[PDB]
RNA sequence: AAAUAUGUAAGAAGUCCUUGUUACUUAAUUGAACGUGGACAUUUGAAUGAAGAGCUUUUAGUGGGCCAUUUUUGGUAAGC
RNA sequence: GGAAUACUGCCAGCUGGGACUGAGGACUGCGACGUAAGUCAAGGAUGCUGGCAUAAUGGUUAUAUGCCGCCCGUCUUGAAACACGGACCAAGGAGUCUAACGUCUAUGCGAGUGUUUGGGUGUAAAACCCAUACGCGUAAUGAAAGUGAACGUAGGUUGGGG
RNA sequence: GAAAUUGUUGAAAGGGAAGGGCAUUUGAUCAGACAU
């Protein structure tokens, strides 16, 4: 009926299920990265590392990281046209991903070399 | 005038515009000129134009400033390069060869200021300085430059 | 994907640590005797939506029905040749495939083992009692789609030169 | 197209190239003709302190400059440069200069009958404006 | 003297000579490839009750996906669906191979298109008569900007046995252009259906026939 | 001047094609106008009424605008002009004209009747 | 705790190797960011489609909308 | 035990019946057939054999007849509307002009560019000729006092291409 | 000396109505093609 900034997220920022409260300090420790594709998850322990509502679920990349918790950014782009608006999260909310596939980028590469003795 | 209108003399019962969902007079156009100030139709683009679109600076009750101008960047074409002429020898120093005087009777011809390159020899006869880069440019290359008290 | 087979111990449902998916069939054809046996297929009807093991050790022409394993309403009349019967056995193998995968009253879809189709009658006992030993009484005639088939080699011989020839297939029928 | 209308002799060089050009093979053509249609914006105007800036060095300047529009006077107190290249026209100071110099104000056409082949012919065209933007809004650009 | 108007011609005659016994060297022979295999795979599902089973035998081809309806009015992703498996007239119709990002396409369009499963003779007519080119049919002639391989009869020596380098030979056919129904019509109600008749669905066989009356 | 068959293969619409209503109400006059309002059943076309005309219906270029029977046509107008045409034949051929006298009209005939020319305006005055 | 729909990623300018730059913080042979020299790309799941593709200006009309199928809010209901 | 048909296929296997259609020097280039000159059809449409007719054939046109078709313009989601305008003809009637501007596109010049009023003259509102000016542009930024550019690149490289 | 519009002559059509559109029958009328 109105329209504050959490608004509609009684259940998106939602929390947890037993893991209600206290933020995993793994979850704190690991590394970022300039580069490194992140992905959102807000979580409400945090409060600047809730990020406002609409970038929810949406993954993309690292541009800023000013480390001191001061998570990084990324961005993404929306609807209209894709204008890609950048937004400074904190380092408790967000998450890796599943670039994963370097791992087969790896795989390749040298099962290919192998592959030009092998052939 | 075979202009674009007669080719619509005909079809459609207008043109300007879609029948009768629009077309009236000073009409629609919110105000008769420039109106709808903080108002109706107002959307920026915009603004200040030390005039008219945000008003604040300083007044007077004017006169003529000066005719001024002229870059060092080209302080030879100036208005010696016609020939041209006391040409590329070296003068030799100050004295008088190689005086081009920019400047008039009235309200000026520059103030020798630009960026550049120069290289021989130039005596510069001015007073709209300057640039102290000037100077120090002209000079750069036994220049030397005179004002008027 | 995906290719050949083979199975043999039940009819059907096996094999599993890894598992199947789908349909080893064969087309479950019939029907002996005379006019008996026959296709009835009940048009005495208040439409498709029905069914249940119609066989009447009766006699023949004195043959019976059903209406559901049984909880809608569950009926059983009786038939004898030509009317609530025959004339046809489908559009088989695509409708008939259609029913067979849905005798999901035992948890398939496309997932593993196929007819597995319950109890007897010459569905096994047929191709499965004995392995149709004419199999073997195949092997004797090669025939080959042969004679005029086929007769290229003493006819479109002349014209497996057509074969990929715009050419000789073109002087007759495909043009512009 | 490549069209532009007028100056019919301007009309027949469009032709000595379209003349050449799908005959010819190459380039420096099909890259001429394309050009020889443009309209007068996007057309820049290169000026012989650019003809010059371009020509040496560049690590070639045996080549002849193919400006193919106008070609401005400028005053660049000395240097240049003495090379062949023209097209469209030539401003004063230009040709005279250039004069000075000196090669040779190519005319588009002679330089074809020459330029034959292409060789050694350095395409040099450029500039924006004149107009700025749109839209000052932003802020970004002005007026 | 102009004897070189009988140089190149020595060469183009004997030339075009050469590249037929070709043609011929194998799109007959290769009548025996797909023969061979016709007569194997009966065997086999003899060897089957030779005892038991066997013999599952997958497939594979697929299958003049021929669009039975419209445009007016139809869906908006099956929409796309339908562009991109490319088929953009009423009875029209590609082939596309059965490749689960070729059948998880096909289902999602089932509804409104008629995934049929091609036949050998269907498609050497379904090639040879309304079937040809970005433009007709001459031999190695036009059919070779092949180059893998050259021979209508070699266009379909793949499209009908798919794999290898194939199909971006299928990237060529402007596809169909098919006869409205020819002969028989599909029974009744068409415009909905699988079973239960009509159309709007995947036969296999007898998906040839509702192809078989066109070109 | 072998003509292609196109005699009657010329073109469809033998038939005035003419405004809308005017096919009646009284000072409704020439032509195709399409009426061109915001409900008139013909710019829409439902089925019966005019029938509007539009390119498509055009006439075949190789038996275009000649077209005649014979070919082409000129209003050779002043025996010139009435040649204009001398070496050409057949095709092409000429008519006299509205203006034309009397005198100068036996001439432009004879004239030309040697000249090898056909005329239309075969007559006139 | 579904289905539908919804983010990303894909083969690959990519890895792999060598070292070089100083405001950065690590105690630094600490890394960071950037850059040189060097091996292999046409690439061995993604599929399918391209009437290239990108890009810049400008200036019309429009802003009263209405139908259906499914999913729904009010309301006994409605051609609401 | 031994066949037989039924049914579903696919021939590069034979032939009848009808219908409509004919839009280019050679050529062609693809082919076949013929052991052989050459022949088809193969390709570039369809070429052949024989008959008829000084108004025959079509064009209009008015009629009849099968079928179909309500008033247009109008604003409307909505027009045949039980919404408005219009009995009928003529002839008239409506996006122009100007100042001042945006694009964009011609044309001249071009770092310059326009003569401006006003002079010179003239076959006199013409055409042709020219001053010390002016306007706009070549410098910007500041409220203002002020102050004001390289390396028309070698204290600008960096990926981009044609 | 157009038109609305009226007279007369001439033809044609009409079971509550006006007049289109496609094909044709009939009548009326016209051009070409003339081939020498």
């Amino acid at each position: 009926k109105s329209h504050g900034y959490r608004s509609r997220t009684r259940y998106m920022f939602q929390r947890d299920f037993r893991k209600h409260g206290a933020v995993h300090l793994s979850t704190y420790l690991k590394v970022y990265k300039v580069g490194d594709i992140v992905d959102i998850k807000a979580n409400g322990s945090i409060q600047k590392g809730m990020p406002h509502k609409f970038y929810q679920g949406k993954t993309g990349v690292v541009y800023n990281v000013t480390k001191s918790s001061v998570g990084v950014i990324i961005n993404k782009m929306v609807g209209n046209r894709y204008l890609e608006k950048r937004l400074n999260l904190r380092v408790e909310h967000i998450k890796h991903s599943k670039c994963r596939q370097e791992f087969l980028e790896r795989v390749k590469a040298n099962a290919a070399k192998r592959a030009e003795a092998k052939a | 005038m075979p202009s674009r209108f007669t080719k619509t003399r005909k079809h459609r019962g207008h043109v300007s515009a879609g029948k009768g969902r629009i077309g009236k007079h000073r009409k629609h156009p919110g105000g008769r000129g420039m109106a709808g100030g903080e108002h109706h139709h107002r959307i920026n683009m915009d603004k200040y134009h030390p005039g008219y679109f945000g008003k604040v600076g300083m007044r007077y009750f004017h006169k003529q400033q000066a005719h001024f101008w002229k870059p060092v960047l080209n302080l030879d074409k100036l208005w010696t390069l016609i020939p041209e002429d006391k040409r590329d020898q070296y003068l030799k120093s100050a004295s008088k060869e190689t005086a081009p005087v920019i400047d008039t009777l009235a309200a000026g011809y520059g103030k020798i200021l630009g960026k550049g390159r120069i290289p021989n020899v130039p005596v510069i006869v001015k007073a709209r300085f300057v640039s102290k880069l000037a100077e120090e440019k002209i000079r750069a290359a036994g220049g030397v430059v005179e004002l008027i008290a | 994907m995906s290719a050949q087979k083979a199975p043999k111990w039940y009819p059907s449902e096996d094999v599993a640590a890894l598992k199947k998916t789908r349909k080893a069939a064969r087309p479950q054809k019939l029907r002996a005797s005379l006019v008996p046996g026959t296709v009835l297929i009940l048009l005495a009807g208040r439409f498709r939506g029905k069914r249940v093991v119609y066989l009447k050790h009766l006699e023949d022409n004195t043959l019976l029905i059903s209406g559901p394993f049984k909880v809608n309403g569950v009926p059983l009349r009786r038939v004898n040749a030509r009317y609530v019967i025959a004339t046809s056995t489908k559009v088989s193998v695509e409708g008939v495939n259609v029913e067979k995968f849905n005798v999901e009253y035992f948890a398939k879809e496309k997932l593993t083992k196929k007819e597995k189709k319950e109890a007897n009658l010459f569905p096994e006992q047929q191709n499965k009692e004995i392995k149709a030993e004419r199999v073997e009484d195949q092997k004797v005639v090669d025939k080959a789609l042969i004679a005029e088939i086929k007769k290229t080699p003493l006819l479109k011989q002349y014209l497996s030169a057509s074969f990929s020839l715009k050419n000789g297939d073109k002087p007759h029928m495909l043009k512009f | 197209t490549a069209p532009k209308s007028d100056n019919v002799y301007l009309k027949l060089l469009v032709k000595l190239y379209t003349f050449l050009a799908r005959r010819t093979d190459a380039p420096f053509n099909k890259v001429v003709l394309k050009a020889l249609f443009l309209s007068k914006i996007n057309r820049p105007p290169v000026s012989v302190s650019r003809i010059a800036r371009a020509l040496k060095q560049e690590g070639a300047a045996n080549k002849t400059v193919v400006v193919v529009g106008t070609v401005t006077d400028d005053a660049r107190i000395f240097e240049f440069p003495k090379t062949t290249v023209a097209a469209l026209r030539f401003t004063a100071g230009a040709r005279a200069k250039i004069v000075k110099a000196g090669g040779e104000c190519i005319t588009l056409d002679q330089l074809a009958v020459r330029a034959p082949k292409g060789q050694n012919t350095l395409i040099l065209r450029g500039p924006r404006n004149s107009r700025e933007a749109v839209r000052h809004f932003g802020m970004g650009p002005h007026k | 003297t102009a004897e070189q108007v009988a140089a190149e011609r020595a060469a183009r005659k004997a030339a075009n000579k050469e590249k037929r016994a070709i043609i011929l060297e194998r799109n007959a022979a290769y009548q025996k490839e797909y023969e061979t295999a016709e007569r194997n795979i009966i065997q086999a599902k003899r060897d089957a009750k030779a005892a038991g089973s066997y013999y599952v035998e997958a497939q594979h081809k697929l299958v003049f996906v021929v669009r039975i309806k419209g445009i007016n009015k139809i869906p908006p992703k099956p929409r796309k669906v339908l562009q991109l498996l490319r088929l953009t007239r009423i009875n029209s119709g590609t082939f596309v191979k059965v490749t689960k990002a070729t059948l998880e396409l096909l289902k999602l369009i089932e509804p409104y298109v008629a995934y049929g499963y091609p036949s050998y003779s269907t498609i050497r007519q379904l090639v040879y008569k309304r079937g040809f080119g970005k433009i007709n049919k001459q031999r190695v002639p036009l059919s070779d900007n092949a180059y893998g391989i050259l021979s209508i009869d070699d266009l379909i020596h793949e499209i009908i046995t798919v794999g290898p380098h194939f199909k971006q030979a299928n990237n060529f056919l402007w596809p169909f252009k098919l006869s409205n129904p020819s002969g028989g019509w599909g029974v009744p109600r068409k415009f909905k259906h699988f079973i239960q008749g009509g159309s709007f669905g995947n036969r296999e066989e007898f998906i040839n026939k509702l192809v078989k009356s066109m070109n | 001047m072998a003509s292609l068959p196109h005699p009657k293969i010329v073109k469809k619409h033998t038939k005035k094609f003419k405004r809308h209503h005017s096919d009646r109400y009284h000072r409704v006059a020439e032509n195709w106008r399409k009426q061109k309002g915001i409900d008139s059943v013909v710019r829409r076309r439902f089925r019966g009424n005019i029938s509007q005309p539009k390119i498509g219906y055009g006439s075949n270029k190789k038996t275009k605008f000649l077209s005649p029977s014979g070919h082409k046509t000129f209003l050779v107008a002043n025996v010139k002009d009435l040649e204009t045409l001398t070496m050409h034949t057949k095709t092409y051929a000429a008519e006299i004209a509205h203006n034309i006298s009397a005198k100068n009209r036996v001439v432009i005939l004879a004239r030309a009747k040697a000249l090898g020319i056909k005329v239309t305006n075969p007559k006139g005055r």
